[PDB]
């Protein structure tokens, strides 16, 4: 009946000493029914990271959209948009529909190109920005993510120290949150290197 | 199950170094209608106590008849009824609490809210807030209905926490307690303007004021505030 | 429509050790978005080295913890002066629950002790009785921001031995008390940051096989 | 809220409470419930706060355009334009609006328009919640031709009882006076009226 | 949410606290509530945190394009005007809550616009869910001809007010300075009361703890080229 | 309508469609082909609410159809889905929304390579090795995890395909009057005419 | 949750998995849903936590008295009627239970009685509880023959828990084993499905559509 | 219905209208609403007219069987009984009554029992459905220690007005006056008293 | 529980009941007796709501049972549907009616007729040459109108059934398993084990 909570699944992004982190899990149900085990939610436009939670068919239209707007971006800009700009264009387009809303829970990641400065931001449904400086949390397993995030955060990690936080808050959070799991990915991201990297957790 | 029909709003009270003072206007509303202007909210049980009650006037005057006869059936075969074996706040209060959460798990509740002030034997301070759940706690400044939104803010501007209780003296915390009944006169649409306030002291005893008033206050700012926007007239 | 029910907030905290067992809860008290108290106790000792928090509905929770420790105090009566195990409470406890099961007990409620071996105990149930033996256990309002962190830093989950390939998982260990109370400490602090219900103090009660004692720490008060 | 307009040998007065409430919290004691849409023709607003401020300045609106093309506009026309618009949105409208000015042909005039959207021209004019505990201290008290002192205590007492026996009304008596001399207001504390 | 405004001698003061919240959860701990509308005209919002950014961006574009066809500084009144009717025309569906000040040739002014399009004049207010508490500062202490000193003083103290007593208010505590023939002065994190207290323990883990299955390159760039 | 299920192994996607028509009381029909070819290697079995199923797969299928003829040429299946999907996604938000969940079964000859995509009516688009709509899938799901193998031929695909509806019929409470298999592969689609 | 309970050649195979919930929230991984009544007798557990647990330790108890007083263990027959006699007496109150009364008696043989809230009790050879039973189903039914060995129908009972545990989100934790013969129960363990699965996939080459 | 029961320097007066109505429809025009328990404790009775009469049939019982155990009743005594069934049973009775009597010790005495079952004692008191019209000028014309032609025409005006505001009140005004001289009653028609 | 029929013969009563026991979403058996013996001569099925069904019918038993060894004699078909009809009649304005409809098939032995009643769970009673409860009737009565005679052997009645049960399978939408079949005449209660 909650749209949000029909398909499951979680998002997480931290920042780092020069570096972004974006994860997500890899579930997608109907209620109690596991479908698939490979429906990724993290999705990038040039080095612009979005992962997106909430309901599936939402998360695959709004990824659709600004794939379109941002390849249109390009065309007249003649540059890649950053994460700033972006952040700004989901706001837009989430409350364009207002009072019919996606019902979705984006997470923006990436790293300034010119001014090299890590950026993370997170919404609500209807595009209100949540910009944090350490880390922005989302999807049905949010409330788990809060505690994992909050306790296991510190600032200024490097790359492969914020890989193995961001996995662990990921991981735990998902174990204890019924329509989130079934497989994990988490992508580092430094100023001109993206690593990603599946996670082995339990499938159930 | 009922629903409350002629009512009394916030009950106020706190700490301080010997004692404790509690308050509440002398108002019965009948929803909307400012109905009965001489209604006391405090009631006294012997020398030590001083329960305020918030809500229905009818339940008020039921548990207002429980402590009147608690009062008697306490002096029943005690010969030191006067002495070692009065009642306590703490035995009022847990009394009441019985009562409340009783009446609530029959699904019949007392639709009050309730503030047991009082000295104990040994000189301790009790403040404690019960209502018509059963739910119960104590705070250096307790307060009910808007008085918990506006009262408790200006009184633990004063004792925010329980180290700050021997640092307040009797006049700072009457002071506290006028200001909180003037900002709820200003700002509670079911006040009034004439209200009671009990002191009770470990030294001085109890101490029961009768036709208080809300005074020194601020409207003469009012006259320049003209329309509600562009108006300039 | 009257509403027999409320909620007033509050967050409690459970975990066993090998010698020894803590129960912390936070001493918040709200209604709605107001404070009530900034100190009121939610964790009591309840006689016997038992320790017990009813968390949720405090009503109900005080009911409860005063209907216990009256259990406890016939028991010794009908029984000799008999020390009431934990297990022997934790069953007790699902009967007083269970007897409201169509007008139930509001509450989560946590018990914690040492078994009649002298290795720490924490018992978790349900509003209507069900019952565990658990190593950790935050119930509550800030429960789920909790609990993940201590199946990860108590009962060290999705933890591997680095260079195993991921094979070989962290092997399980008792926490010393100075440990426990030092996750204990940063789960609160967490908690008080991201939940709106907990904050202002933190009371701990230890239980050993010497007795109950107390720690009390702050919180932040917004 | 309690209103009134009260006309008079000189003119006309209206008067007012200036207590706004959201439930039982006063959101504003000190609100300016007499609004003007033309230099001598005002209105007490009753009702929902939103809809009779939109109201209110779309009248000054079709007023001050009604001036540009065809000069002072009646009182009675005012009344008019009040009701045209109560009355066709009377479905999306909680407002109960008084209507009193002052021409020199016609002198004082008061007009009340509640809920549904009817005119109803009266000598004088009482709404608001607070009115209903003084309709029979006012049919009692109320004299056509009155002075502008006997009228301005009229108002006095009678917003005072409003206000002692409403919770929803209180703060500050502001009045408005309409005559061929001009605008005058006026103001009255609870210190002066309560004590009436 | 806390936010507060009020008058001195010659300037208007508006004042916020910093969290956002989703139910019972903090989403932001230092959220900036004190909108932008014009150099000199500020807006203090409340309820939905979407709706009332959304509608002080919207008049915000509206008046800087009315200030460049006017050739003029945009008025208070005027913001005003545009929130009100905007917000009348949704019935309360955009539940926005806004204290409105600022400054401009007319003088300093203070309003306050409620959801459903109703406002309100002051010379001190108080809107959300910390307003009662931070109100009851306001009353007990607000005087006509307040020096800038004290007036910064006591808006900081009504939104501390509700920073303390109120749940759905905390963290820091924004501030905006609005005083005739001067610039206006934003003043983010004014007060800093509730800064985390430093960790027992560091969480940082032994590299290699988490178990992966798959690893690869991610690439980024346009055409990677010959 | 009631079960659909769909299986992808090495050379071909496998297509079993229930043929039971019931209006409330009565079973009207046992013989009802709940599937259409949209181009000669891409089809499509549906089941949803009555009228809504059929208006919508031929509505489809004119369009496809439709594109074939002004490209002279065939879309591939991943095409063909995304479009679907789409249509879907637009009907969610609609007056009245097609309430109609499908399978595309298709052989890609670019890639050869079979490919099957589960789509529900909300717009939720999934490909999947082998997948099911409605209460289908709590049976199934379990046996095609335990069985299924990606390098399976098309006869053992279908003998994994009798094993399910075998605990179709053995669990399931209604009677769906068996299924209509069709097998979609490089050389176009045909029925297996005796399941 | 999903409880499972089979007859065959060797006697009873009862499976279960571990997971409690309350909504989407797991509330425990380490949850016991089966109840040992006596050395012959066991009680599987679905629905209210609460309402089994209680109910079913207060079976043991009437079983316990039973014997006592008529100095022979309980029937299966009789000791499932009890229960679905006293399920019964509060039908519409709203208790939730799904539950398989599982053991051995000398004039009964291995016998499963199904019991659940609403009154039902039925005798049978496969019965799958909870909201995981359509996958343990899918695969018991398929492996299922009367004549496994007791090492295969272990496995299998394990196996169709482990089906479950994966594709119900309500279902998981740990799966708990037991074998009913002639001498009595045997307790053949707890396995984590987190390290179970992933066990179960590389030696049998199933969950192909899982990514590992 | 209009109520009101008003204590002077000899005693106490009951007062009140005659309408009863089902809706909109006159039931009875010329109703009795002032009730004797006690030869000189006599009720108003507003609200659901079965529990009313309901109500004061058991008082007069129990006030009956007081007499013949403990001599005459205080009218504080009457109040109390009054209050006992309509508090004890509030769930099940919408009963609003003002209870007067004369004693010579006492004097007059006026107690209201509202809704809830709540008991407050008061100089004069009023209720019904038309009492909400005068609250205004009841307050602002009510003395002290008033004569007894002085308290007539107190509530003759009241009700006066109660009536004409309030669709559910009218016809008659009854009243009883409560003295150590007696027991008068008293009746006012429409002439008389709408041209006040 | 789903299918229950009765048919009068010359000298026998058959009474045909579903197999079909379904939870839901599962058939959790396909094998369930919906039947109790009350007397050597007299047969009841029974069908409703889960729990009550079996609950009510071994209460009837158990009566019955009490009444033979009370006076050493079996009570006649009508008199146990008459008790059986009065149970039902009390339990509609109990506070928790027992929502179970039965068929009482017997032999009267003192008359040597077979006789068949059909009682719901209001405790309407009616005697007939044929019955059924719930949906099951409005397929088979159609059938039994035309094909039924009185002087109809029992294996006419039993070819007669067959086509009953036929035309369920065919046009009733649940699986309810097939049926079990037992005779009522004088030499007392047997199985057809073999339908
Ligand atoms: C306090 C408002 S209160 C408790 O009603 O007094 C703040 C005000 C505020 C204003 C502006 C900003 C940012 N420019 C932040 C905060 N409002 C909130 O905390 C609101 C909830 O108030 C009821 N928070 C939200 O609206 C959140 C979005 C933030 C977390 C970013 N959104 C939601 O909770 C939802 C919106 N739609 C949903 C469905 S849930
Ligand atoms: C799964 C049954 S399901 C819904 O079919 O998947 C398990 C089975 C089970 C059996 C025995 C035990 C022994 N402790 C545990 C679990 N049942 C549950 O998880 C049930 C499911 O909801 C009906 N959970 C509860 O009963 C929970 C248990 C708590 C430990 C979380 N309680 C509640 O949900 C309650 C909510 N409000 C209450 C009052 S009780
Ligand atoms: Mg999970
Ligand atoms: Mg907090
Ligand atoms: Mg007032
Ligand atoms: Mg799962």
């Amino acid at each position: 009946s909650d749209p949000s909570s029909i398909n499951g699944g979680i998002v997480v992004a931290m920042t780092g000493k020069d570096c972004v982190a974006i994860a997500c899990d890899l579930r997608l149900g109907s209620q109690s029914l596991g479908v698939s085990n490979k429906f990724e939610k993290i999705f990038h436009y040039g080095h612009v990271f979005l992962g997106i939670t909430g309901l599936a068919t939402d998360v695959t239209t709004l990824n659709e959209m600004f794939r379109y707007k941002t390849n249109l971006y390009k065309l007249k800009e003649e540059r890649a948009i950053e994460p700033e700009t972006f952040t700004q264009l989901v706001s837009s387009s989430l409350y364009e529909r207002r009072f019919g809303p996606y019902f979705v829970g984006p997470v923006v990641a990436g790293i300034n190109s010119k001014s090299g400065k890590p950026f993370i931001a997170g919404f609500d449904l209807i595009g209100c920005i949540d910009e944090a400086k350490d880390f922005i949390v989302s999807g049905t397993a949010s409330d788990q993510l809060f505690g994992m995030c909050e306790s296991l955060y510190e600032p200024n990690l490097e790359p492969e120290d914020l890989f193995e936080t961001i996995s662990q808050a990921l991981l735990n959070a998902a174990d204890r949150d019924a329509l989130s799991g079934w497989g994990a990915v988490v992508y580092i991201i430094k100023k001109d290197e993206v690593v990603k990297r599946y996670l082995k957790m339990r499938q159930d | 199950t009922q629903q409350p029909i002629v009512t009394g709003t916030s009950v106020i009270s706190m700490k301080y170094d010997n004692g404790v003072i509690i308050a509440a206007d002398n108002l019965g509303s009948y929803g909307s209608l400012l109905r009965f202007n001489g209604v006391e909210r405090l009631i006294p049980v012997g020398d030590n106590t001083v329960v305020g009650i918030s809500g229905d006037i009818s339940d008020m005057q039921h548990i207002e008849r429980l402590l009147k006869d608690l009062v008697t059936e306490n002096a029943y075969d005690n010969p030191l009824a006067d002495a070692e074996e009065a009642l306590e706040p703490s035995y009022i209060f847990e009394y009441l609490a019985t009562v409340m959460y009783q009446r609530r798990s029959k699904m019949n509740p007392l639709w009050n809210a309730i503030i047991v002030a009082g000295v104990q034997s040994n000189g301790d301070q009790f403040l404690r807030y019960v209502n018509l759940l059963g739910v119960t706690y104590s705070s250096p400044t307790l307060a009910t209905g808007f008085g918990a939104h506006m009262a408790n803010p200006l009184l633990r501007k004063v004792v925010d926490r329980e180290s700050d209780i021997p640092k307040t003296t009797v006049q700072v915390a009457e002071e506290a307690i006028v200001n909180a009944m003037r900002v709820l006169y200003y700002r509670d649409a079911r006040s009034s303007r004439n209200f009671s306030l009990a002191i009770i002291d470990k030294n001085t005893g109890l101490t029961f004021k009768k036709n208080l008033q809300v005074e020194n206050m601020k409207w003469d700012f009012a006259k320049d505030i003209k329309g509600y926007g562009t108006q300039k007239i | 429509q009257f509403n027999p029910y409320g909620d007033n907030g509050g967050t409690i905290l459970g975990i066993a050790g090998e010698d020894f067992a803590v129960l912390a809860g936070d001493t918040r008290n709200i209604t709605d978005y107001s404070i009530n108290s900034r100190y009121e106790p939610k964790v009591f000792d309840c006689g016997d080295n038992i320790v017990m928090s009813a968390n949720g509905f405090a009503a109900d929770g005080d009911a409860l913890v005063k209907r216990f420790k009256n259990s406890v105090k016939w028991y010794h009566f009908d029984h000799n002066d008999k020390k009431l195990s934990i297990n022997s409470a934790a069953r007790n406890i699902q009967h007083l629950l269970y007897g409201k099961r169509f007008f139930p007990y509001y509450v989560h409620t946590i018990i914690a002790g040492l078994d009649e071996d002298g290795k720490g105990a924490v018992y978790s149930f349900d509003p209507v009785g069900s019952y565990e033996r658990e190593q950790c256990r935050a119930g509550g309002a800030a429960a789920s921001l909790i609990m993940p962190f201590l199946d990860n830093q108590v009962n060290f989950k999705n933890q591997y031995e680095p260079g195993t390939n991921g094979k070989v998982k962290k092997p399980l260990k008792y926490l010393s008390v100075e440990e426990v109370i030092k996750l204990v400490r940063d789960s609160f602090t967490s908690a008080t940051e991201r939940h709106i219900q907990v904050g202002d103090g933190l009371e701990i009660l230890i239980v050993t096989k010497d007795g109950v004692r107390k720690e009390f720490y702050e919180l932040k008060r917004d | 809220t309690s209103i009134m307009a009260v006309t008079f040998k000189d003119g006309v007065i209206l008067g007012a409470d200036s207590r706004t409430t959201t439930g039982a919290y006063i959101a504003n004691r000190v609100t300016d419930k007499l609004t003007r849409v033309h230099d001598k023709i005002w209105c007490c607003r009753s009702g929902s706060a939103a809809d009779t401020q939109a109201i209110a300045d779309i009248v000054q609106y079709h007023l001050e355009l009604y001036t540009s093309q065809y000069g002072t506009p009646s009182t009675e026309t005012a009344a008019s334009v009040f009701k045209e618009l109560c009355y066709e949105n009377k479905d999306n409208l909680t407002a109960g609006i008084i209507v009193a000015g002052y021409d020199d042909k016609n002198k004082g005039e008061v007009y009340t328009i509640p809920l549904g959207g009817s005119v109803h021209k009266l000598p004088y004019a009482i709404a608001g919640s607070g009115s209903t505990f003084i309709y029979g201290y006012c049919d009692k008290n109320f004299r056509e031709n009155m002075s502008k002192e006997e009228t301005v205590d009229f108002i006095k007492h009678s917003l005072s009882q409003a206000i002692k026996w409403d919770g929803s009304s209180g703060g500050v008596i502001r009045m408005v006076v309409l005559t061929a001399a001009g605008v005058e207001r006026l103001i009255f504390y609870p210190d002066e009226y309560e004590q009436l | 949410t806390t936010i507060a405004g009020l008058v001195f001698q010659d300037g208007v003061i508006l004042g916020a606290d910093t969290r956002a919240t989703n139910d019972s959860v903090v989403a932001d701990k230092s959220c900036e509530k004190i909108h932008f509308i014009a150099p000199k005209i500020y807006c203090c919002g409340a309820g939905v945190a979407a709706d009332a950014e959304a509608v002080t961006q919207l008049i915000g574009s509206n008046i800087e394009l009315h200030s460049l066809y006017t050739s003029r500084e945009p008025r208070v009144v005027s913001a005003l005007q545009m929130l009100k009717q905007h917000l009348f025309k949704y019935q309360g569906h955009i539940g926005a809550y806004l204290i409105v000040a600022g400054v401009d040739p007319t003088g300093s002014h203070l309003f306050s616009i409620h959801a459903h399009g109703s406002t309100d004049v002051g010379y001190y207010l108080s809107l959300g869910s910390g307003s009662l508490a931070a109100m009851a500062v306001l009353e007990s202490h607000w005087k006509q001809d307040l020096t800038k000193e004290e007036a910064i003083k006591l808006a900081s103290d009504a939104i501390q007010a509700g920073i303390w007593n109120d749940l759905g208010s905390g963290s820091n505590v924004d501030v905006c300075v609005m005083e005739i023939g001067k610039d206006a002065e934003y003043l983010r994190n004014y007060l800093t009361p509730n800064v985390r207290e430093e960790k027992q323990k560091s969480y940082k883990f032994p590299r290699g703890t988490t178990a992966v299955l798959k690893e690869s390159i991610v690439n980024i760039c346009d055409i990677q080229e010959e | 309508m009631d079960i659909i299920l769909g299986i992808r192994v090495q050379d071909s996607v496998i297509l079993a469609s229930s043929k039971a028509v019931t209006r409330g009381i009565s079973v009207l029909k046992d013989s009802d082909d709940k599937t259409r070819q949209l181009s000669p290697h891409t089809l499509m079995s549906f089941a949803g609410e009555a009228g809504d199923t059929v208006q919508f797969a031929e509505y489809i299928q004119a369009n496809i159809q439709l594109y074939s003829i002004r490209e002279d040429y065939e879309l591939s299946p991943q095409a063909v889905s995304s479009f679907v999907r789409q249509e879907l996604a637009k009907s969610i938000r609609s007056r009245r929304p097609y309430q109609v969940n499908v399978l595309i079964g298709g052989y890609d000859k670019k890639k050869n390579k079979p490919e099957l995509y589960q789509i529900d009516y909300l717009g939720t688009k999934v490909e999947l090795p082998y997948g099911a709509h409605g209460y289908s899938g709590f049976y199934t799901f379990s046996l095609l995890d335990h069985h299924y193998r990606p390098d399976m031929t098309t006869e053992e695909g279908l003998d994994l395909l009798k094993l399910c509806v075998q605990e179709l019929e053995k669990r399931m409470p209604m009677d769906f009057k068996g299924v209509i298999v069709k097998i979609v592969d490089k050389d176009g689609i045909r029925q297996v005419d005796d399941f | 949750t999903t409880t499972l309970a089979f007859r065959f050649q060797g006697g009873i195979i009862v499976a279960v998995d571990s997971r409690a919930t309350a909504g989407n929230w797991v509330a425990s991984q380490t949850v016991k849903k089966v109840i040992e009544i006596n050395p012959f007798l066991l009680g599987t557990m679905a629905g209210g936590a609460a309402d089994c647990q209680f109910w079913e330790t207060w079976l043991g108890s009437q079983c316990r008295l039973h014997e006592l007083r008529e100095k022979e263990r309980i029937s299966v027959a009789a000791a499932s009627k009890i229960l679905s006699n006293l399920v019964y007496q509060y039908k519409g109150a709203g208790l939730s239970m799904g539950t398989m009364i599982c053991g051995y008696t000398r004039k009964e043989g291995p016998t499963i009685y199904y019991v659940d809230s609403d009154g039902t009790r039925l005798k049978g050879d496969i019965f799958c509880v909870g909201s995981g039973q359509t996958f343990a189903y899918g695969v018991l039914d398929s492996n299922y023959k009367w004549d496994l060995s007791v090492e295969d129908a272990l496995y299998l009972g394990k196996r169709s828990i482990l089906a479950a545990a994966h594709r119900d989100a309500y279902s998981g934790g740990s799966v708990n084993l037991y074998h009913v013969t002639e001498d009595g129960w045997i307790y053949h363990g707890n396995h984590d499905v987190g390290e179970l699965f992933w066990k179960v996939k590389e030696e049998e080459g199933s969950f192909n559509n899982v990514i590992g």
